[PDB]
């Protein structure tokens, strides 16, 4: 998955 | 043998790494959106560290949930 | 746990890691005699992988014997 | 130890 | 170095413990089935004694096997 | 494995 | 799987990690093996330990089956 | 510890 720094919410 | 943050799950988790990978890395990089939501964040087992682009970050380490997302201390 | 080669000793051996120091390290670089001898090498156990710089070599691994002096064979 | 690529007996 | 009760094994048996990891730990707290079993024990290895949570109830100890199950005699 | 105070027998 | 394991006195069964799906023996020759036989070495494996020149091997995938020489497997 | 097949018991 596709994850950020800014959250831990993935984005795909 | 070892437990390592892994982003191949949602949400992130902590998984036993498959043997022969008992080390965790975390890499970063820059993408398209990286002004508005930072780095793109990878986390998952490994035998050897990543090889490092210059411009990617990758981190090793060999201890339990060492690797965890930024948002998320070591341990 | 993991038993690695280090150049601590004399001759280099393997040797188990202390605790909390589960990856092993080889690190090569060129000194004063690089042309006559090759490179310095330095192996180790560690718990996170050295910050390589431009220069330098550094590969990371986790099996036990997996960094030897470049005369020698892993495993 | 000191080592070098060339040999597996140290330098120093 | 140390020999230690672990519970990872069926019985539990005894471990030499590794290099640098030379106090046994028992390790108590309970769970669901608290009020018919007691607490859920853990015996093993440490390095440093286990940081007491306000939960789970810790001994730790420097002599060999003297972390047994509270079942069992020590030594 | 788990084990309780109550007996030396493993439970899962 | 469920596996014996030398690592421990007495000798007792261990759950192996995931991806390790076999049990191991290991046996092999010391000075002592004239007068108490080869040493045993028990445990879990992912992938069958490679036999070095002296040593004998054998790998299984059934609960407790690599016993001690002196022990009944399962 | 090490074992050997004459016995169930270790020996160093």
């Amino acid at each position: 998955w596709r994850y950020y720094e800014s959250s831990l919410l993935p984005y795909p | 043998g070892i437990v390592c943050h892994t982003t191949a799950t949602s949400p992130i988790s902590a998984v036993t790494c498959p043997p022969g990978e008992n080390l965790c890395y975390r890499k970063m990089w820059c993408d398209v959106f990286c002004s508005s939501r930072g780095k793109v964040v990878e986390l998952g087992c490994a035998a050897t560290c990543p090889s490092k682009k210059p411009y990617e970050e990758v981190t090793c380490c060999s201890t339990d949930k060492c690797n965890p997302h930024p948002k998320q201390r070591p341990g």
